[PDB]
């Protein structure tokens, strides 16, 4: 599956008149390729995914978007990681 | 060869199929660095003829769209003076589609005019 996302319209819309036609290219466009999976080891990114289905009721894609995503829908990633020696004991 | 001789080959190369022809000019005369047309009729007798096996060219753009194709040309006598330049047009309205002179060829005998031979451009 896939999910097609609209984008635009060609440069103009052209008159070929050797055909004897009028042509005009809506432009679409397709989301994460290469991604299959849907799953994530960043725990954080899977434990607000989970509640945000809960509390929403729709879906929660995780850590990057896939190809045939289903409208409406959330997806929680991590952008910036930082870690902390606070103390002896802690992090 | 004699002024008599072409003035009577004209006339009769004419009359053996003439069509009477309306042209219709428009001179542009230059006023303030721009063009003022002043459109005059003229009428003549006139044999058409083909010359050139041209091929129909078609020029479709977001302008407008018209086909024009070279072949016939035009044969007519001294009655009227006749000019074609940039900035001076003739047309006339033929049935099949209006015609257009686009180059003018004066037929002279001893730096006396005699007669135009001519070429069109059918203007579909």
């Amino acid at each position: 599956a896939f999910t097609c996302i609209y984008k635009g319209t060609s440069e103009n819309d052209i008159v070929v008149e050797e055909w004897d036609a009028i042509a005009r290219g809506i432009r679409f466009s397709v989301i994460a390729l290469e991604d299959k999976e849907d799953t994530t080891n960043d725990r954080w990114v899977e434990a607000l995914s989970r509640h945000t289905k809960d509390l929403l009721e729709i879906e929660s894609y995780k850590d990057n978007w896939k190809k045939n995503f289903i409208a409406p829908c959330a997806l929680w990633r991590t952008t910036h990681i930082e870690n902390k020696r606070i103390n002896y004991h802690l992090i | 060869i004699n002024i008599d001789r072409r003035r009577k080959d004209i006339i009769r190369t004419i009359n053996i199929n003439p069509t009477n022809i309306t042209i219709t000019s428009i001179k542009k005369t230059e006023i303030d660095g721009a063009f003022e047309e002043t459109e005059t009729e003229i009428k003549c007798v006139v044999r058409i003829f083909n010359e050139k096996t041209a091929e129909k060219q078609i020029s479709s753009e977001k302008q407008g769209t018209f086909s024009s194709i070279r072949t016939y040309g035009m044969l007519v006598s001294n009655d009227v003076i006749l000019e074609v330049n940039s900035r001076d047009s003739l047309e006339f309205e033929c049935i099949y589609g209006r015609m257009k002179i686009v180059n003018i060829y004066p037929q002279i005998v001893k730096g006396e005019l005699c007669g135009y031979q001519c070429s069109l451009e059918r203007i579909d």
